[PDB]
């Protein structure tokens, strides 16, 4: 039996920890909603 | 129960301790999450019960109490913030520029941020604070690092 607890507001927070790259990827989506790397 | 707009942890007691299995957004009285988090199962919010209303395993999405409410899209240019909510840890905005899932059916935003699976459902924001999709469905690349789609539902 799952339950939910609030974890915060949905807001854009100016000066947040800016990280991560921006890769372009060829992918296939199956009927099970699993993504996979098409190479 | 709590029906206040905002982001939420999805918890189970069916394992050891209380375990965060995912995250979701309450908006306009509707709770939005990823299908793989709840498997369409019902949810508790106080005594309050949430019942599934819409769901699609292929989109890996599901809404409770009403139809999918979130129609905002990545504009293809601007940066965005994963409002990540990890297990046992406080909500925390991470700003990033999305990459791209190129698929036979089209291009999807993707965010290269690595977080425990319990973060699945954490929302992704545009600069006006609108939710443009949910993190936690995607792919592992060469490195061993996780890349997630910006998964958005269709609103009516
Ligand atoms: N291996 C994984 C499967 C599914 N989801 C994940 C998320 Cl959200 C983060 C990191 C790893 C994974």
């Amino acid at each position: 039996d799952m339950y939910i607890e609030r974890a915060g507001d949905i807001t854009w927070e100016k000066d947040a920890e800016v990280t991560g790259n921006s890769p372009r990827l060829d992918v296939a989506l199956d009927e099970s909603g699993d993504f996979s790397l098409v190479e | 129960g709590e029906t206040t707009d905002g982001v939420y942890r999805v918890m189970t007691r069916r394992l050891l301790g209380s375990t965060q299995v995912g995250v979701g957004v309450m908006q306009e009285g509707v709770f939005h999450t990823m299908w793989h988090v709840t498997k369409g199962a019902a949810l508790r919010s106080g005594e309050g019960r949430l019942d599934p209303y819409w769901g699609d395993v292929k989109q890996d999405l599901v809404s409770y109490c009403g139809p999918w409410k979130l129609d905002a899209a990545w504009d293809g240019l601007s940066e965005v913030q994963l409002l990540a909510v990890p297990p046992g840890e406080r909500a925390k905005n991470i700003q990033t520029l999305p990459g791209i899932f190129k698929t036979k059916d089209g291009d999807i935003g993707a965010v290269a941020l690595d977080y425990p699976a319990g973060t699945s459902g954490s929302p992704i924001l545009d600069k006006c604070g609108r939710v443009i999709g949910l993190y936690g469905n995607g792919v592992v690349i060469k490195n061993g690092s996780y890349v997630s789609a910006i998964t958005q539902g269709k609103r009516e």
